[PDB]
């Protein structure tokens, strides 16, 4: 009945030193039901990453729909887009949809090229933009992943050592939710390399 | 319903007017609301006519028992009976009374029982749905030590009031002087209150 | 939960999962869903923890009882119509129970019922109980015969609960399995599903679907 | 429509040592938005090297502990001055819950001790009366917070040894209570930076063959 | 959510604190309730997030358009009813409880907005669930004639009194100050008085501790050349 | 169940270096109809505790006649009734907050909200809550109702914790619940003017204030307030 | 309507599909095939509220037989399914929406690869080894998740299909009346008629 | 549970129930005798809410069988059905009423005559020739109607019968995995263990 | 909320308390219910604080427009426009508003405007949920062609006992003066009338 619980997920940012990372479950079902391992949630529109929760039509909809911005903004720009002009873009896009809102809950995360400086951003389902500085989490586990973040996270981590936080805050909080697991993925993003790692995890 | 009481210099005064109703029907337009539950303790009813009735039989009941053992009760006694009544069956009652009467050791004494069952012991009260439209005019208009003639006057153009903006009251204005001297009855009638 | 027992040549297997949910939230993973009732009496544990374990440990109390007085082992059909008669009793109340009582006598043989809090008491020969009941039926329908070793009689159990551990997102953890015999029952040890699963896949060649 | 039940909030954490065992809850109690007290003690010395702990509504915790504390009370005039066994308590706890099945206890239950070979134990009970004995387990409001970083910080969950990369797991050596003290500390620094009904101190007993200490420690206020 | 304004000698000055909430987590613990309208025009925005920010972007939006169009400086007054028309239209559905203050050329000015549509004036004001532990500091220590060291300090006292005491509020206290004939200054953080504690341990994994499946290069550039 | 009638608001209270301090005003209301002027909600039990109720009025009389009849029942066969067995705060809350507890588990509350606040034998300060659901907890501030949001508040500026109590006077502490009480007045629409105020010290005992109004209230400022947005005269 | 089954194998898609039309306490018809050719490459089964099915899915059908006439093309089962997944998209918040969920499965003539694809009637698209929808999936998915093999021929595809079928008619409440099948593969689309 | 059926020959009454038990979506045995021996000569059939069926039913025969034991001497099927109809009629205005619905089926060894009564769960009585309890008698009592004669054999009784279940099996929508079928006559009751 | 408006001889007085409530939050204690809608033309608001300001404001933009183009508009023509917008947005509205204004063809003259949308000449009204306390009391002491003293003693008398006894009602007592002379504004705190 409640649509953002119907197919399940999580989403999870963090930021380090020079560098950002996000993550996600592969879990969908109807309910009960695991129907497939494989939905990622983890977008990317040239160097800007959105990861997003919630009813999956809705997920996919909204993927496409960010992709048809972005690439229009692109050829009008002559540039791609940054994290930070993304994320009012988001916002935008959701409270349009006020009275009648994709029940999702999305994420960004990416390095602003100019400045090199990280940023992550978080969204409730109709715009409300939350810009943290530490880390960012959504999804049916989201309180989960919010005591995992919490007492795990220090700040100015280094690429491989922010992924071992990250992958651990995911994984403990998956195991926690019924609705979440089956699988993970995580990216470490830097200025100029990502790297893309897919997590062993109990499949139950 | 428009009921008061209202304690004065030689005792109490009841008062109240004569309308009982099934939604907009008058079903009595000459209904007599003043109620005997002793020689010189009497009582002013609001509310449910059944739960009311019921209530005051019980409480007539009570107060002739304890007359024929311990002598004639307390006009606080009275109340206390009322009380435990009205609190102990709470959840099943509607009723809104006010029970006045005359000691001669205590004179004049009033105490009003609202719907929850509490006591509160008055110079003067008020209730039943007309009596939210003279809470202004009661409280500037009463002193205390009344004479009979102004306490009469004081309870005529109330009621007269209360009678004039609320559906649910009408008919004759009835009222029950309590004194040394006895107990007497007076009716007014709308030509002559209603001119007021 | 996904709870199954099931006769064979080799007398009953039993298996079960471990996962306890509040809503979406996993409660616990390391549940104890089979109760040892006696050396010689299991039951099974799904709906309402409370209510289950409860009237399930009360349940041994009276079966001790009932032996100090008939200086005799009670019978598995006397033990399954004790806590139906029980249960029947509590109708309507809302209590929430699906079980299993396994045993085996001398005059019975190996016995299964499967007891219901809506007063339901079914004598079986295979039954699966629970959110995740369908998943385990699939794999017993198809691979289920009489004449089964004790040692792939208890695979299939595992291979069962795996299954709907797998699928039922309120089925998991840890499989517990016991085997149910003349002489009693014996524990057939704690399986965690995080080790298991891959170590199926991989032997098996099971799961092709998943990545590993 | 009257209704029965309240919700106190509040949270609650038993970690189960080699030969001692902690019960720790936030002293914070609260309705709605509003904070009651800073400081209600919510854990309880019980007697027999007992502690415990029942975690929600506040007027069904307090009867349930003082019902307990008198089952110790009676164990003792009945059975000449036995030590009540942290298993024993645990079973006479369950009846306690049950006997109201039907109008039930609105709190998780908790209580921590030594076993009868010395050994930590703590158990854990749901409202209507089931449970089990665990080395670990958070109740309460932020226990969604707490649980997950405990799998991982003391079972050591999805943690493996480096070079092997997946193959050998991390080996599940004991901790001492220095070492776990420092863990319940971070776990309620962490669960009052992200939950509103936890906060204002933390007030936690440490049971050894010794018997019963406390330790108190200050807690943000906002 | 806790937010106040209060006025003072030669102008006005508004506060907020910085938590955000979902049911009883936390979402944000420095979130900014503090919103330009226009450069001396700001208000301070309580009850659903995304709503008090985006009704604050339309209107703040429109009056830039508006000062442009007439050659003068902005109105308290303009932003005020454009923020109640339209909140009235969408009969309370929109829900953004606002502190609209700000200088113009008409003076020093302090309303409230409900997301009814309906509007108060005062010399002291509060907002949001917090508001309540707020006014009760107000009503005890507000006089006539504050001076700006003074209304700062009761304008923080105020966000204090919320922060402590009501759980839909704390972390940090915003303000904003707006003086005739002067440039607003916006105080983000101006008091930091729960800063978290050291842990007790550091939570540094080991390299490798994590399982890996697959590992991949993720192709972020463009098609390339040659 | 039911429901409440004649209803009272705020109790509000604290602790200071030799005693407690507890408040509430005299208003019986009947919904929005402030209909009864002259009730006392502040009940005294012998020269050592007071007994504060909100909420139902009738329920507060039948708590009322319970600590009489507890008085009472405590000088039967007693011959140190007015000495070292007589009531303690502590003995009278805990009755109550039994026969709170009892009655809400018998779906027939008694619909309040009480503070008990006194000074125990060996001078110690004594304060505690309790409500219609049994729930009970103890701080150096407690307040009901809207005292609970408004009141607490500034209460909790002089004694923010225990170690403040010492350093807290009975003058700076009167002071304090005073003002609360003026605050309640301003902001409170089921309050009056009219107040009781109870101290309990242990070296002078028990001081019990009635016929307090709220003074020193600010109303000039509301002259120069017009219109609702854009309106000047 | 009620079980709609898919499989991918080695080089084709299977789909089975159940024959019953129940209307309340009847079985008004026994043999009903719950399918549409969309082209020569690519079947849609469907299940859902009645009328309402074949309803979408014959409009679906119109709509991809223009495309083909107009480009003189068949679309890639990928571009089909997208296609689907956008108009279930858009009715979910409609006045009305479509109550119909389906199984897409094609042959793609460019890779030479078989591809199957599950969405709901929210527009919740999902590629799979294999698929189920209702209350089908409870019962199928433990056996194809042992035995499902990606390699598998058509004739062992069959036989798990098979397999799939005894355990529905074993342990499901409602008598489907069997199933329709039908094969997916470089060559087009086919009906096994005995099964 | 389900189906159960009753018909009344020359000199025996038939009673056939089905042998399913479903629990939700799943059918947890596929071999259950929805039915209880009250004495030699008298059979009693039942269908309800789970539990309730087999508790009831019990209850009757430990009733009966106390009768039998006092008395040696076999009640009457009319007065073993009167007995049951009073315990159903006491049991509707009760706090929470038996919701089990009974056919009876005995043979008067007094009369040498086959007696069937169709009793359900408010206490209603009735005798007949052929009765049915639920969605049965929908789809049966057309085709006793037609072909019942009351004069026909057991054997021409079991043909009726069959021609009532595959009926049964062809145009309801649950699947009752068949039915056991047990004969009520002058030598007591028997099994038909092929059907 | 209690508000009124009274004629007398040299014209009309506006009079209002200054409480808003969200449920028993007093959430301003120094609110001004009396607004204008014309130089001369003002009015009373009761109900919903939105929905009153909301019209208040159409009504002073369809009167400025009048204006404009047809000189000034009578009392009669604001009372008009008031109940166009609350008649037939009945559905959707909740106030009650009392429109006052002088004319010095008319006079002064008030008219009231409740729940329905329906218009009343008057020549006091009252409104607000704390005026049914003062029904008996403004019935009895109305007299017309009163001066300017008296009418302001009247008014303050009244809403003093309206605050009294009505829990949404309180704070200062506002009036606006409407005369031939001008406009003028009057305040009375607590201290003051609360003695009376
Ligand atoms: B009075 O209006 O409250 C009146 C007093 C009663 C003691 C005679 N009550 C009634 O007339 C009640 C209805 C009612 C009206 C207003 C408030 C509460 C109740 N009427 C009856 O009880 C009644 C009516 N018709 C027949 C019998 N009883
Ligand atoms: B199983 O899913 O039936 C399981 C078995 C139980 C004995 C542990 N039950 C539960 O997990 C139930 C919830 C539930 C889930 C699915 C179907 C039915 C019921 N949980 C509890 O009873 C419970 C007890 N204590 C704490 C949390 N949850
Ligand atoms: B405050 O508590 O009023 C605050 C002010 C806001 C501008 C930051 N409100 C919130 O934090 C609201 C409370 C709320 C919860 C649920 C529904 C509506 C309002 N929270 C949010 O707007 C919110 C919650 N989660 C994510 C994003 N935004
Ligand atoms: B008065 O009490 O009717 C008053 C008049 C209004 C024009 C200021 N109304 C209110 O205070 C209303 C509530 C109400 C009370 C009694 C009767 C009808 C309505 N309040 C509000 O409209 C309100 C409250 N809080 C914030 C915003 N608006
Ligand atoms: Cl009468
Ligand atoms: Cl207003
Ligand atoms: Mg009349
Ligand atoms: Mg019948």
């Amino acid at each position: 009945s409640d649509p953002s619980s119907i197919n399940g997920g999580i989403v999870v940012a963090m930021t380090g030193k020079d560098c950002v990372a996000i993550a996600c479950d592969l879990r969908l079902g109807s309910q009960s039901l695991g129907v497939s391992n494989k939905f990622e949630k983890i977008f990317h529109y040239g160097h800007v990453f959105l990861g997003i929760t919630g009813l999956a039509t809705d997920v996919t909809t909204l993927n496409e729909m960010f992709r048809y911005k972005t690439n229009l903004y692109k050829l009008k720009e002559e540039r791609a887009i940054e994290p930070e002009t993304f994320t009012q873009l988001v916002s935008s896009s959701l409270y349009e949809r006020r009275f009648g809102p994709y029940f999702v809950g999305p994420v960004v995360a990416g390095i602003n090229s100019k400045s090199g400086k990280p940023f992550i951003a978080g969204f409730d389902l109709i715009g409300c933009i939350d810009e943290a500085k530490d880390f960012i989490v959504s999804g049916t586990a989201s309180d989960q992943l919010f005591g995992m973040c919490e007492s795990l996270y220090e700040p100015n981590l280094e690429p491989e050592d922010l992924f071992e936080t990250i992958s651990q805050a995911l994984l403990n909080a998956a195991d926690r939710d019924a609705l979440s697991g089956w699988g993970a993925v995580v990216y470490i993003i830097k200025k100029d390399e990502v790297v893309k790692r897919y997590l062993k995890m109990r499949q139950d | 319903t428009s009921i008061m009481a209202v304690t004065f210099k030689d005792g109490v005064i009841l008062g109240a007017d004569s309308r009982t109703t099934t939604g907009a029907y008058i079903a009595n337009r000459v209904t007599d609301k003043l109620t005997r539950v002793h020689d010189k303790i009497w009582c002013c009813r609001s509310g449910s006519a059944a739960d009311t009735q019921a209530i005051a039989d019980i409480v007539q009941y009570h107060l002739e028992l304890y007359t024929s053992q311990y002598g004639t009760p307390s006009t606080e006694t009275a109340a206390s009976v009322f009380k435990e009544l009205c609190y102990e069956n709470k959840d099943n009652l509607t009723a809104g009374i006010i029970v006045a009467g005359y000691d001669d050791k205590n004179k004049g004494e009033v105490y009003t029982i609202p719907l929850g069952g509490s006591v509160h012991k008055l110079p003067y009260a008020i209730a039943g749905s007309g009596s939210t439209f003279i809470y202004g005019y009661c409280d500037k208009n009463f002193r205390e030590n009344m004479s009979k003639e102004e306490t009469v006057d004081f309870i005529k153009h109330s009621l007269s009031q209360a009678i004039k903006w609320d559906g649910s009251s009408g008919g004759v204005i009835r009222m029950v002087v309590l004194t040394a001297a006895g107990v007497e009855r007076l009716i007014f009638y709308p030509d002559e209150y209603e001119q007021l | 939960t996904t709870t199954l027992a099931f006769r064979f040549q080799g007398g009953i297997i039993v298996a079960v999962d471990s996962r306890a949910t509040a809503g979406n939230w996993v409660a616990s993973q390391t549940v104890k869903k089979v109760i040892e009732i006696n050396p010689f009496l299991l039951g099974t544990m799904a709906g309402g923890a409370a209510d289950c374990q409860f009237w399930e440990t009360w349940l041994g109390s009276q079966f001790r009882l009932h032996e100090l007085r008939e200086k005799e082992r009670i019978s598995v059909a006397a033990a399954s119509k004790i806590l139906s008669n029980l249960v029947y009793q509590y109708k309507g109340a809302g209590l929430s129970m699906g079980t299993m009582i396994c045993g085996y006598t001398r005059k019975e043989g190996p016995t299964i019922y499967y007891v219901d809090s809506d007063g339901t008491r079914l004598k079986g020969d295979i039954f699966c109980v629970g959110s995740g009941q369908t998943f385990a039926y699939g794999v017993l329908d198809s691979n289920y015969k009489w004449d089964l070793s004790v040692e792939d009689a208890l695979y299939l159990g595992k291979r069962s609960i795996l299954a709907a551990a797998h699928r039922d997102a309120y089925s998991g953890g840890s499989v517990n399995l016991y085997h149910v015999t003349e002489d009693g029952w014996i524990y057939h040890g704690n399986h965690d599903v995080g080790e298991l699963f891959w170590k199926v896949k991989e032997e098996e060649g099971s799961f092709n679907n998943v990545i590993g | 429509q009257f209704n029965p039940y309240g919700d106190n909030g509040g949270t609650i954490l038993g970690i189960a040592g080699e030969d001692f065992a902690v019960l720790a809850g936030d002293t914070r109690n609260i309705t709605d938005y509003s904070i009651n007290s800073r400081y209600e003690p919510k854990v309880f010395d019980c007697g027999d090297n007992i502690v415990m702990s029942a975690n929600g509504f506040a007027a069904d915790g307090d009867a349930l502990v003082k019902r307990f504390k008198n089952s110790v009370k009676w164990y003792h005039f009945d059975h000449n001055d036995k030590k009540l066994s942290i298993n024993s308590a645990a079973r006479n706890i369950q009846h306690l819950l049950y006997g109201k099945r039907f109008f039930p206890y609105y709190v998780h239950t908790i209580i921590a001790g030594l076993d009868e070979d010395g050994k930590g134990a703590v158990y854990s009970f749901d409202p209507v009366g089931s449970y089990e004995r665990e080395q670990c387990r958070a109740g309460g409001a932020a226990a969604s917070l707490i649980m997950p970083f405990l799998d991982n910080q003391v079972n050591f969950k999805n943690q493996y040894e480096p070079g092997t990369n997946g193959k050998v797991k991390k080996p599940l050596k004991y901790l001492s209570v220095e070492e776990v003290i420092k863990l319940v500390r971070d776990s309620f620094t962490s669960a009052t930076e992200r939950h509103i009904q936890v906060g204002d101190g933390l007030e936690i007993l440490i049971v050894t063959k010794d018997g019963v200490r406390k330790e108190f420690y200050e807690l943000k206020r906002d | 959510t806790t937010i106040v304004g209060v006025k003072f000698n030669n102008g006005v000055v508004i506060a907020a604190d910085t938590r955000s909430t979902q049911g009883p987590i936390v979402a944000d613990k420095n979130c900014a309730k503090l919103h330009r309208i226009s450069p001396k025009i700001w208000c301070a925005g309580a009850g659903t997030a995304a709503d008090t920010e985006a009704v604050t972007q339309l209107i703040g939006s429109n009056i830039e358009l508006h000062s442009l169009y007439t050659s003068r400086e902005p109105r308290v007054v303009s932003a005020l009813q454009m923020l109640k028309q339209h909140l009235f239209k969408y009969q309370g559905h929109i829900g953004a409880y606002l502190i609209v203050a700000g200088v113009d050329p008409t003076g020093s000015h302090l309303f409230s907005i409900h997301a009814h549509g309906s509007t108060d004036v005062g010399y002291y004001l509060s907002l949001g669930s917090g508001s309540l532990a707020a006014m009760a500091v107000l009503e005890s220590h507000w006089k006539q004639d504050l001076t700006k060291e003074e209304a700062i300090k009761l304008a923080s006292d105020a966000i204090q009194a919320g922060i402590w005491n009501d759980l839909g509020s704390g972390s940090n206290v915003d303000v904003c100050v707006m003086e005739i004939g002067k440039d607003a200054e916006y105080l983000r953080n101006y008091l930091t008085p729960n800063v978290r504690e050291e842990k007790q341990k550091s939570y540094k994994f080991p390299r490798g501790t994590t399982a890996v499946l697959k590992e991949s290069i993720v192709n972020i550039c463009d098609i390339q050349e040659e | 169940t039911q429901q409440p009638i004649v209803t009272g608001t705020s109790v509000i209270s604290m602790k200071y270096d030799n005693g407690v301090i507890i408040a509430a005003d005299n208003l019986g209301s009947y919904g929005s109809l402030l209909r009864f002027n002259g009730v006392e909600r502040l009940i005294p039990v012998g020269d050592n505790t007071v007994v504060g109720i909100s909420g139902d009025i009738s329920d507060m009389q039948h708590i009322e006649r319970l600590l009489k009849d507890l008085v009472t029942e405590n000088a039967y066969d007693n011959p140190l009734a007015d000495a070292e067995e007589a009531l303690e705060p502590s003995y009278i809350f805990e009755y109550l907050a039994t026969v709170m507890y009892q009655r809400r588990s018998k779906m027939n509350p008694l619909w309040n909200a009480i503070i008990v606040a006194g000074v125990q034998s060996n001078g110690d300060q004594f304060l505690r809550y309790v409500n219609l659901l049994g729930v009970t907890y103890s701080s150096p501030t407690l307040a009901t109702g809207f005292g609970a949001h408004m009141a607490n508040p500034l209460l909790r500026k002089v004694v923010d914790r225990e170690s403040d109590i010492p350093k807290t006077t009975v003058q700076v502490a009167e002071e304090a619940i005073v003002n609360a009480m003026r605050v309640l007045y301003y902001r409170d629409a089921r309050s009056s003017r009219n107040f009781s105020l109870a101290i309990i010290d242990k070296n002078t005992g028990l001081t019990f204030k009635k016929n307090l109004q709220v003074e020193n209230m600010k109303w000039d400022f509301a002259k120069d307030i017009k219109g609702y947005g854009t309106q000047k005269i | 309507m009620d079980i709609i089954l898919g499989i991918r194998v080695q080089d084709s898609v299977i789909l089975a599909s159940s024959k019953a039309v129940t209307r309340g306490i009847s079985v008004l018809k026994d043999s009903d095939d719950k399918t549409r050719q969309l082209s020569p490459h690519t079947l849609m089964s469907f299940a859902g509220e009645a009328g309402d099915t074949v309803q979408f899915a014959e409009y679906i059908q119109a709509n991809i037989q223009l495309y083909s006439i107009r480009e003189d093309y068949e679309l890639s089962p990928q571009a089909v399914s997208s296609f689907v997944r956008q108009e279930l998209a858009k009715s979910i918040r409609s006045r009305r929406p479509y109550q119909v969920n389906v199984l897409i499965g094609g042959y793609d003539k460019k890779k030479n690869k078989p591809e199957l694809y599950q969405i709901d009637y929210l527009g919740t698209k999902v590629e799979l080894p294999y698929g189920a929808h209702g209350y089908s999936g409870f019962y199928t998915f433990s056996l194809l998740d042992h035995h499902y093999r990606p390699d598998m021929t058509t004739e062992e595809g069959l036989d798990l299909l098979k397999l799939c079928v005894q355990e529905l008619e074993k342990r499901m409440p409602m008598d489907f009346k069997g199933v329709i099948v039908k094969i997916v593969d470089k060559d087009g689309i086919r009906q096994v008629d005995d099964f």
